[PDB]
């Protein structure tokens, strides 16, 4: 991903604001409540046969997190995306066989998520720079398929 | 295919747009032409500028198109057959772009209705969005 | 959304189909499962060799419910309520694994009833698989 | 793409039955008939307005052979498509920007008239190994998107 140095700097002061115990949780849960079928990779997580069982699931705060910071991973890294979600690309592509519109999906609701938590200061410019951001690390994270 | 709980989370939500129709469609359009730029080859001829008040009339349409939407939910492909023609008949957009601007339009209103942006809301939100976008890419007549 | 036009193409095709019905669906099934191999997660516990009596006993399944969706093509979420359940709640199928299904049946239509397989019809017969997706992939009630 | 020994000759012995002067215009054509937003990109090529107007078209056909020629190449550099399409992909993606799920589109179509043409030699096994070339040039030409 190739963010010019004002773009990288609005993103990172962005991301330096965004709770790292509960923002990767609100879009693991709203992916899993607004596309549905992505449930059935998480059965072993148990309740999420409602909207606030989904945002509820400790299982799903606890696995939020650990998304959070994939995405915190990229941001460190933007110029290794490929390398940085090698690991994660085999395990999702290979071994779990997530189809890769998905990966854009998740991405997408994070987008959602900073815009609902941070109102006007989430301008159209920051948006921007955040697309090209997921739009690398679905990439990443689809290798294997490429 | 919308269940009774979406078009009433939908008519609920965009009811809260009022007479901020035009505010918001064209932010959810600002936002898709910068984040997005092949988006722009549709409109060639347009002032596609921060602010441009061109894109604010263009706004004001697209709102009340989808407020043309949710007034008949139960039956969108005759509600909106005029746009279905312009969209898939004359412009021939590619249907992705219609993905692309719903969610600019969700971007848009989870930064200004943060109350109604509940993840169930969202979820109906999209849905509606999906499906004003299979009618507009459509051609059934 | 399926055009007037498309409606009786996708009726008169369907028709051609005939008594092989359940036959086309196990061979799109087949298909199915040899060039997308990823699809077979969905059934675990199948037996899903090639002449499989239980892939055979499925194809007629899936081949009598697209019958019924022709026979109610202008009323297809109420007529297919039951089997969008199954398929959007219960099995939460992703979506992709549709439009895999879909194209296998294309291709099998176009192997045995070439002289059928026009442009036209090719064109109305995506569209309704398209459509009879969208229902299964939704949850409505 | 990787076939096995049976999958290749298999795919070699069909494609050698292949019209070369009318099947690429024959899946042109249904592509423009079937997914109708594709003849934005062809505004040039004339009379488009019905299905006969679109499968008579002059241009889609010699166009269509055009296209045609690329996938017959691609079966001769199977381990090398990323290579062999570079040109192509540039030309699709950077200058055309075609979305690439149309890539997807126009190979399946390619089947459907492999299916059309040649019935019960097109079995299914035949058909899983064509779904991997053309799933390897559609990724091929979307290779500046990834
Ligand atoms: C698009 C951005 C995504 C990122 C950054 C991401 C990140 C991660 C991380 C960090 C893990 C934990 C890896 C480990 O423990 O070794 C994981 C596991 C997992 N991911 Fe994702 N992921 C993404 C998309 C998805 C999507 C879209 C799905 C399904 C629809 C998915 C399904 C899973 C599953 C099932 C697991 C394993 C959970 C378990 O331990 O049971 N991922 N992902
Ligand atoms: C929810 C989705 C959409 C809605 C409700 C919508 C609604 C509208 C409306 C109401 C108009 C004006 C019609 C008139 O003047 O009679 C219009 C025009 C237009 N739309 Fe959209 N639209 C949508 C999606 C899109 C997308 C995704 C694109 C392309 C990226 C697009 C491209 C255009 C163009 C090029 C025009 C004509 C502009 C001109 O030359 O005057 N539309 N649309
Ligand atoms: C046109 C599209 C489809 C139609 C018309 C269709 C129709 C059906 C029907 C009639 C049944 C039997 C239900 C019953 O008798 O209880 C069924 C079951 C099932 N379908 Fe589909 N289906 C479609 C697409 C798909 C796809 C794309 C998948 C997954 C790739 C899928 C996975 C399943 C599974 C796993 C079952 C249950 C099998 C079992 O364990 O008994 N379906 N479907
Ligand atoms: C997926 C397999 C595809 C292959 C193998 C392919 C191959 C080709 C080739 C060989 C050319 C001629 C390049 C040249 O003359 O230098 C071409 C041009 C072109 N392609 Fe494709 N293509 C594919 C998909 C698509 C799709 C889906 C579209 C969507 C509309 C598209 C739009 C075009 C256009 C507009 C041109 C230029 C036509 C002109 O000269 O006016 N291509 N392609």
């Amino acid at each position: 991903v190739h963010l010019t140095p004002e773009e990288k700097s609005a993103v990172t002061a962005l991301w330096g604001k965004v709770n790292v115990d509960e923002v990767g949780g609100e879009a693991l849960g709203r992916l899993l409540v607004v596309y549905p079928w992505t449930q059935r990779f998480f059965e072993s997580f148990g309740d999420l046969s409602t909207p606030d069982a989904v945002m509820g699931n400790p299982k799903v705060k606890a696995h939020g997190k650990k998304v959070l910071g994939a995405f915190s991973d990229g941001l460190a890294h933007l110029d290794n995306l490929k390398g940085t979600f090698a690991t994660l690309s085999e395990l999702h592509c290979d071994k779990l066989h997530v189809d890769p519109e998905n990966f854009r999906l998740l991405g997408n609701v994070l987008v959602c998520v900073l815009a609902h938590h941070f109102g006007k200061e989430f301008t159209p410019p920051v948006q921007a720079a955040y697309q090209k951001v997921v739009a690398g690390v679905a990439n990443a994270l689809a290798h294997k398929y490429h | 295919v919308l269940s009774p709980a979406d078009k009433t989370n939908v008519k609920a939500a965009w009811g809260k747009v009022g007479a901020h129709a035009g505010e918001y469609g064209a932010e959810a359009l600002e936002r898709m032409f910068l984040s997005f730029p092949t988006t722009k080859t549709y409109f060639p001829h347009f002032d596609l500028s921060h602010g441009s008040a061109q894109v604010k009339g263009h706004g004001k349409k697209v709102a009340d198109a989808l407020t043309n939407a949710v007034a008949h939910v139960d039956d969108m492909p005759n509600a909106l057959s005029a746009l279905s023609d312009l969209h898939a008949h004359k412009l021939r957009v590619d249907p992705v772009n219609f993905k692309l601007l719903s969610h600019c339009l969700l971007v848009t209103l989870a930064a200004h209705l943060p109350a109604e942006f509940t993840p169930a809301v969202h979820a109906s939100l999209d849905k509606f969005l999906a499906s004003v976008s299979t009618v507009l890419t459509s051609k059934y007549r």
